């Protein structure tokens, strides 16, 4: 079902963005193993972090979870996660720490989440 | 029950099959062997009181009995990606995965977080045990994944020099 | 997986790892002859900076404008970098240490010029946007004065002409052999001198031709020196950090070659047991 | 079988196995000549009993004992491989020789990092 | 004509082939398995024009008949060394590889060139292609022999950068 004619061109463009940059992330952490974080284009920098918050804002607590660790469950709209990846991606969220994204609901949950470091 | 090395059980029923002939599958196991285990492993069980009732023919009346069983479990280096390792953690409730690297440097017992789980959880334990120790397995599976990729230096250093001794000082 | 294609693998990281170990060795020699240069360097800015408090700070004390603290509306950089990449952080530390100081300075509204030693810079400030005015580059492991006269040269005279004030250099200072650290230091107006020349009472040099025409002269030429010599630092700095660097790198190559070693053992125990079952299971 | 008749006389006895992959080596051999499936790696069926049955006549009596000294050799040096694997089982201790101690003129080259003793 | 997953139907053979207590081969797969595709595959053919003209006993004349196959195979982990994509690797005139890594990139159809082949050439195109297409293949092949230094870049001389670049446009 992921084709633009079925779920919309929005939708699928940020979910091909995504694949793009974290495939891109894989790319190059077989140089990051080898020569470390430093030898990196002043761009890859950026894809490298936008990947690692884009894994982060992967994540999600879920109700059932709810016994495995404390967090309360979250439910999420489609609206809101395309929403939010979309600003992930164009770097409107570049100022916030990866940890900010680590197990929260919406996007706005994630700049809450951050003034609490 | 503690028994003793499952990961030799399969090889002796491994010896016995191949001596009787039976077409071996991966890593020359037979077909069966996870039907070896898991009839097994899934006798230790927590059984209701009408059970006791119907099995003593009433005598224990409204006791709830149980079998708790821990099964250990010898993996070369290291890995789980192993097909009977990962035949029984596909049978057991929890996983206590004790590492080699934590144990060397003197860390012991060399509980590896981020790995080890109980799919039982925080009901198993007494509620002040549960309080207390809420999500910290969790965060050590960060704190560990962290340590090993920021290894140049403490930059950014937020909390992290905080973080980063708690955390040191937990374990 | 594959056996085959796992022990290519294991072979292009034994590669690596022995490449990485030549730069070691290379860098941690030219490091030596490097910081070698750099004391070579001392006894000039030393000898004339004497010189140049007994014309200024000292009696009959002269007036020019590069001793004396004008009002500040625009500032200027003087930025060394390495020319080669695989130096580690050295650069970026470096540059952001700069951004950094350079927003600060704008946060008041003042504006900000910049000129580069090196390629490096030249290539990232372009990116960030920022305003170079002169760049000398491709140095490499010889770098001369005659050369530097240039873009230093365009400094000076932007701040002699009215329109500079306070300008800096930026560079790495070497410490240890595995200790660098970026600063930023201030070369005009000139730096206050710790010592005093009170004791120089009792003599007076027999200026030829006149004092003021040669203090100029002195001056310049002392800038001069410790630009020269904050670059030969910087470079220095750059062959301590590569061999740094390198060593890193041909310790997480010898990582990598005991997990791809495992799991090259893992295929081949595999591809044994998986024809040999088959051979045997094919015999009805 | 000898060092045991040793052992029933009281004393403590050694006995120095040359070399116990080839035990095993000769057992596979064996087990291929009578027409028994191959194991985990072609090895015998049998491997890890028949590796058993020796290693476990080796032990402290309350009449007497034997110590044993086997030198061992890792086939493509994998300590993974079914061999090495087994008989690590049962060896309580492990003393690496390592020929840059030799060169260093250090006699018995006895490398002190890697040998090791549970 | 299209066929879709040969290896489907190389299964389905490998399964009757069992059941018959047939002597499997590599994989288990039977020794004719080779012999089951070429048959099929050499029935794409193009056919001149006295073939049509006497197997229709007239009723036409001049025209050539064709037929053209386009089988396709998938490859588990992208390795080319498994028994049924040799031997249909060997019997075609060409192959198409589509790859995952580029896929994932985002390069759709991910055709991999250089390493895909096709034997018939610009035999079997317009004469403004075949001219065309000649600039296209040198210009990825140069880029392909330049590609390990792109995460090198703004290290290179310009005068590689200008062909590293062009090969990006291209793709």
């Amino acid at each position: 079902q992921l084709d633009p004619l079925v779920v919309g061109q929005e939708h699928y463009d940020t979910a091909r963005g995504v694949q793009s940059i974290l495939q891109r992330y894989q790319e190059l952490k077989d140089i990051i193993a080898i020569l470390g974080m430093d030898e990196l284009s002043e761009e890859d920098k950026l894809v490298v972090a936008r990947a690692r918050k884009i894994q982060r804002f992967l994540s999600q607590p879920f109700f059932v979870a709810e016994v495995f660790t404390g967090s309360p469950g979250k439910y999420v709209s489609l609206k809101d996660t395309i929403r939010g990846f979309k600003g992930i991606m164009e770097g409107e969220y570049d100022h916030l720490p990866e940890q900010a994204f680590y197990m929260v609901g919406s996007i706005e949950e994630a700049v809450e989440k951050a003034k609490k470091l | 029950i503690i028994y003793d090395d499952l990961s030799k059980q399969a090889v002796a029923y491994r010896q016995i099959s191949l001596l009787l002939r039976r077409p071996p599958g991966r890593e020359a196991f037979p077909g069966d062997v996870f039907y070896l285990h898991s009839r097994l492993l899934e006798r230790a069980a927590r059984v209701n009181a009408e059970y006791v009732e119907a099995f003593t023919k009433g005598e224990v009346k409204g006791k709830t009995g149980s079998l708790t069983a821990l099964p250990i479990i010898e993996t070369q280096a290291g890995d789980v990606s192993a097909f009977v390792p990962t035949n029984v953690i596909s049978i057991t409730d929890g996983q206590i995965f004790l590492e080699t690297n934590l144990f060397n440097a003197g860390i012991r017992p060399a509980v590896n977080p981020g790995i080890s789980v109980s799919r039982v959880g925080g009901a198993a334990q007494t509620k002040i045990m549960k309080k207390l120790s809420g999500g910290i397995r969790t965060a050590l599976a960060q704190y560990r994944e962290l340590a090993a990729f920021s290894q140049f230096a403490s930059d950014l250093d937020d909390a992290t020099r905080k973080q980063l001794d708690h955390g040191q000082k937990v374990t | 997986a594959g056996a085959k294609d796992i022990r290519s693998k294991i072979a292009s990281v034994q590669n690596t790892q022995k490449i990485t170990k030549a730069m070691e060795m290379v860098a941690a020699s030219k490091m030596r002859k490097s910081q070698d240069r750099m004391a070579a360097s001392r006894p000039y800015a030393e000898t004339m900076r004497k010189v140049i408090g007994h014309l200024a700070h000292g009696n009959l004390e002269y007036k020019h404008p590069y001793l004396e603290d004008r009002d500040v509306k625009r500032v200027g950089y003087l930025v060394v970098s390495t020319d080669r990449g695989l130096a580690g952080g050295l650069n970026i530390n470096l540059f952001k240490k700069l951004l950094a100081e350079m927003k600060t300075w704008t946060d008041k509204g003042v504006q900000a010029d910049l000129a580069m030693i090196g390629s490096k810079g030249v290539s990232f400030f372009n990116s960030v946007g920022g305003n170079v005015v002169a760049q000398v580059t491709g140095m490499g492991d010889n770098p001369s004065l005659s050369e530097l006269i240039g873009p230093v040269k365009v400094m000076l005279q932007a701040y002699d002409e009215g329109r500079l004030d306070k300008l800096y250099i930026v560079s790495n200072k070497f410490i240890n052999t595995m200790s660098q650290v970026p600063t930023i230091s201030q070369l005009l107006p000139l730096p206050a001198s710790d010592d005093d020349d009170l004791k120089h009472k009792s003599w007076d040099y027999l200026y030829e031709p006149d004092p003021k025409a040669l203090l100029d002269t002195l001056l310049r030429r002392y800038v001069e020196s410790q630009v020269y010599q904050g670059v030969v630092e910087n470079l220095a700095s750059e062959q301590a950090a590569r061999m740094v660097a390198m060593k890193a790198a041909t310790d997480n190559g010898g990582s990598l070659i005991k997990e791809l070693q495992l799991v090259y053992n893992k295929a081949r125990q595999a591809s044994i047991t998986q024809e040999l079952t088959e051979i045997v299971s094919g015999a009805a | 079988t000898m060092a045991e008749k040793f052992r029933d006389e009281g004393r403590d006895v050694l006995l120095f196995v040359d070399n116990i992959y080839r035990y095993t080596l000769a057992g596979t051999e064996v087990s291929a000549l009578l027409g028994r499936m191959p194991s985990a790696v072609g090895y015998q069926p049998t491997l890890a009993e028949e590796m058993g049955v020796l290693q476990e006549r080796i032990t402290s009596t309350k009449t007497g004992s034997i110590t044993s000294v086997q030198a061992v050799y890792v086939p493509a040096d994998d300590l993974t491989d079914p061999s090495p694997a087994t008989t690590f089982a049962h060896l309580d201790a492990t003393v690496v020789l390592s020929r840059q101690i030799a060169s260093l003129g250090i006699y018995p080259a006895v490398d002190p990092l890697d040998s090791t003793s549970r």
